[PDB]
């Protein structure tokens, strides 16, 4: 738990405190997933399988997971309600904001697309 | 000098690779005539917003971000958009389709890193090209480059500044930040942008802002803590002389300094690298080339994987994050790592609440009357290395050890230089919502 | 043999505007020009953010009250992740972990509902608010219209209380009448304003779910087919399997990485919302 000590009386007390035998965060912080796991991950990430270095991904992920899995050994230790009038007041004050492009036809929704067909977006089979 | 300022701009741009785009007419209310740069993950009507990514290489937003709009209304001149690590992922400022930003504290042939991900932002301020810069800070991405540029870098409390139009990396952590050499300019900009925005569902409510204001008390004197867990890293040569010099100055001004232990900060990196990649994978799910941005010329599918041809143009580091993030979100890993990280994050916030005098309006802590007003913590434990060394070291296997805890807890934190043109800094940290205390303190001692 | 049948009913709400954006929720989607009723958010532009339409809360309240459901003290929206042309964010917002309401029921009687049983109650599992997706038109290139993306839906899941097929028909009929009477939806199966999925299992065998049923006639037929088809069996029906429908027969047919949305606030309603909305309810039959 968190703790506050006595006030420092002079600068040398701070120098001693900063020199105490205490480990750094660096010192405190010091079986890869299968190839089928990486391929699954690449698919969920919408990334290509062709050209992917599977073993390299396995290795990197293995290191990453070993770092975050340090959490496995760390143990563990009434908000603003929306009421009726606020519900109804909130509803009554809802409107279309020009700065959000909420008015129908206020901007060309397909205008930023590299490809389209008339007013439709297109996806190729 | 208007022609001389433009020549300086052109020279520093070519040597240090600071901007991704520049106002066609460079240097032509409250901040009238101020010049700003804007990080290129913050959308603008008048410039492309690329996120330093092939994915959005020529993306043009139909709208300005709220922070951009507020600055324009205050009469600020936007000089251009600054280079960054792709999609805000990176701490060195080296991952960009435009190439790395070079640190202008050194000759450009030295190829010293600027730090990231607000690399261009910090450089533009260090070079005296702009009066201030907006960046974003997710785990230290404003404070760290500011430290390396020897300028002020402020990350305000979570939710104070609007994220509408701020391209998402990790929404529970993302914060708009401000960089400048002048504390007076930084405070004015913060005051201009510290506003409730109804477009942003995470924007701090007007009610809560007033609650915060109403909790301010006279502190006689200010009580400052030195954090045990942050006091034992190997620091650059000369750091301790500068650090102790600053601490002695404070003590001679009648401030009280205390040792404090906040044990939960040691586990912040594993927590961060569980939650943040998960959110990133989620937020980058929209990119497919169908509605905007880059699109593969021939294929919307490959290997039975939809949008893979287009999405292959993500940077390597971005793709690394997406893959890890998706791992963390899968059913088994979620119920284990993600849920645990969330609880530890809550724990961390409770530990901060326990040592701060100021009440936390988000957790309804009472505040500790025997507690502290500010924490003083190093910004970094490393000097900027060369771009070569950084990339070499990155391919092997922490620069955010000091900055991540305040991100996780949404605390206001300002990195300040200890010496002119020296890439060494200290963070002044306050309780959630106590931004004015942090800023006024820094103003007081400069 | 015993039929254990349940229904999953998606219903388009007729709020004026959409669920997480104030863009228009159009009642004339078939004639509308494509991608016309779409905000920056609907197109999932970089930097856009969801904001909950409170009218969807009101509508969900009225339905919960009519069913006698228990409204959750806290509900939340989660992200259901997958890639598809009509899903611009790359995920759907839905209430997976913490639904708006739980419990409730609908009473059926022989007297009023043409049921063999004098009285039969159909229990409700839960009630969820979620986003609709865009519309895809396959012409090979597929055309995507996002007018319907982000339209509010309520998903109602019943308990497996259906034994007879007459019960299924009577329930759908009454549920349609209810949503129209509460003025929260047209309840029209023809327009897609209401969509009915089925899950069933005979005599405690593996659960099978029937998808893509366009009208009440097709639901009844798929159920009857699947019932007799399963009776004939039996190693293939040991594990759960989702099937489809083709007018004549039923044919056979991913980690969604559910994550609570990190931006949207919890739905935390004060007790007076319950009593307040109660007073605004129409007389029920």
């Amino acid at each position: 738990g968190a703790k506050i000590g006595k006030k420092f009386e002079n600068m040398n007390q701070i120098r001693d405190y900063l020199s105490r035998p205490v480990w750094s965060v660096h010192e405190y912080l010091g079986e890869p997933p299968s190839a089928e796991a990486v391929k699954k991950l690449l698919r969920l990430s919408g990334l290509p399988l062709e050209g992917a270095d599977i073993k390299e991904i396995q290795m990197r992920l293995a290191k990453q997971l070993s770092f975050i899995n340090k959490l496995h050994n760390i143990p563990v230790e009434n908000t603003k309600q929306l009421n009726y009038t606020k519900l109804l007041e909130g509803i009554s004050h809802q409107k279309q904001d020009a700065e959000l492009g909420e008015v129908s036809g206020s901007w060309k929704a397909t205008g930023l697309a590299a490809e389209s067909k008339n007013a439709y977006f297109v996806v190729k089979e | 000098s208007l022609k001389e300022s433009i020549e300086r701009l052109s020279s520093f741009q070519s040597k240090y690779n600071i901007f991704t785009s520049i106002n066609p007419s460079p240097y032509s209310e409250t901040l009238t005539g101020c010049v700003a740069s804007i990080k290129d993950n913050i959308v603008t009507k008048d410039f492309p917003t690329t996120c330093a990514s092939h994915i959005l290489e020529n993306f043009k937003s139909p709208f300005d971000a709220t922070v951009v709009k507020l600055l324009k209304q205050a009469g600020v001149h936007i000089l251009g958009k600054t280079n960054l690590d792709e999609f805000g992922m990176g701490s060195g400022g080296v991952h960009s389709i435009r190439g790395p930003v070079i640190n202008p504290l050194y000759p450009h042939e030295d190829k010293k890193i600027m730090g990231g991900s607000s690399s261009g932002a910090a450089a533009s301020v260090a070079c005296d090209l702009v009066d201030f810069a907006l960046g974003t800070d997710t785990g230290g991405s404003v404070r760290l480059p500011a430290c390396y540029g020897s300028v002020l870098g402020f990350k305000p409390s979570y939710g104070r500044l609007s994220r509408f139009g701020v391209i998402a990396y990790s929404q529970s952590l993302d914060t708009v930040g401000i960089l400048s050499k002048k504390i007076n300019v930084l405070r004015k900009v913060f005051h201009t942008l510290d506003k409730y925005d109804m477009k942003d569902p995470t924007s701090l409510s007007v009610e809560l802002r007033e609650l915060i204001e109403g909790n301010k008390k006279v502190r006689r004197p200010l009580k400052v803590g030195i954090v045990k867990e942050f006091s034992h890293e190997s620091m650059p040569i000369g750091f301790h002389r500068l650090y102790l010099s600053l601490l002695e100055k404070l003590i001679n001004l009648g401030l009280e300094i205390y040792p404090v232990s906040i044990p939960s900060v040691k586990n912040c990196l594993p927590i961060y690298y569980t939650l943040s990649p998960a959110e990133a994978a989620s937020n980058l799910s929209r990119y497919d080339g169908i509605r905007y941005g880059y699109r593969d010329s021939e294929l919307d599918i490959k290997d039975g994987i939809l949008f893979a041809p287009t999405r292959s143009k993500f940077g390597t580091e971005v793709k690394n994050r997406i893959i890890l993030g998706n791992y963390n979100l899968c059913s088994d890993a979620f119920k284990n790592n993600f849920i645990k990280a969330e609880k530890l994050r809550v724990n961390l916030i409770d530990e901060f609440d326990g040592i701060f005098r100021f009440p936390n309006v988000l957790t309804n802590s009472k505040g500790n009357p025997d507690g502290l007003d500010l924490l003083i913590v190093p910004t970094s434990s490393k000097l900027p290395g060369s771009i070569r060394d950084f990339e070499e070291e990155e391919a092997k296997s922490i620069n955010d050890v000091f900055t991540v805890p305040m991100s996780l807890a949404g605390l206001p934190s300002l990195s300040m230089p200890l010496k002119e043109k020296t890439p060494i800094g200290l963070q002044v940290v306050g309780q959630y919502g106590d931004d004015s205390t942090v800023l006024d303190f820094v103003e007081s001692i400069s | 043999y015993a039929l254990k049948c349940g229904l999953e009913i998606h219903t388009q709400l007729n709020t004026k505007n959409k669920l997480f954006s104030q863009s228009t929720n159009s009642a004339t989607s078939l004639v509308d020009a494509p991608n016309h009723h779409t905000s920056y958010y609907d197109i999932a532009l970089p930097g856009t953010q969801p904001v909950l339409n409170l009218e969807a809360i009101l509508f969900a309240m009225k339905l919960s009250l009519a069913l006698g459901s228990q409204v959750n003290s806290i509900s939340q929206f989660d992200r259901k992740h997958y890639f598809y042309g009509d899903q611009p964010q790359g995920y759907q917002l839905t209430q997976h972990y913490r639904p708006f309401a739980r419990g409730g029921k609908i009473n059926l009687s022989k007297e009023l509902d043409d049921i063999d049983e004098s009285a039969k109650e159909i229990g409700i599992l839960q009630l969820q608010i979620e986003q609709d997706t865009g519309k895809s038109h396959y012409t090979v290139i597929t055309l995507v219209d996002l007018n319907r993306s982000n339209v509010p839906l309520i998903e109602l899941v019943t308990k497996p209380d259906f034994s007879d097929i007459k019960q299924v028909r009577a329930f759908i009929k009454k549920y349609q009448n209810l949503v129209r009477h509460l003025h929260i939806s047209s309840g029209d199966l023809e327009t897609g304003a209401m969509r009915v999925d089925v899950n069933l299992s005979i005599n405690e065998y593996a659960r099978v779910e029937l998808k893509n049923l366009p009208n009440t006639s097709s639901i009844i037929n798929a159920i009857k087919y699947e019932y007799q088809r399963q009776v004939e069996l039996t190693s293939s029906l040991m594990e759960p399997e989702t099937r489809g429908w083709t007018g004549s027969s039923t044919v056979k047919l991913i980690d969604y990485r559910y994550m609570p949305d990190p931006e949207l606030p919890y739905i935390n309603l004060a007790p007076d919302v319950i009593s307040g909305v109660r007073g605004l309810m129409p007389q029920l039959p």
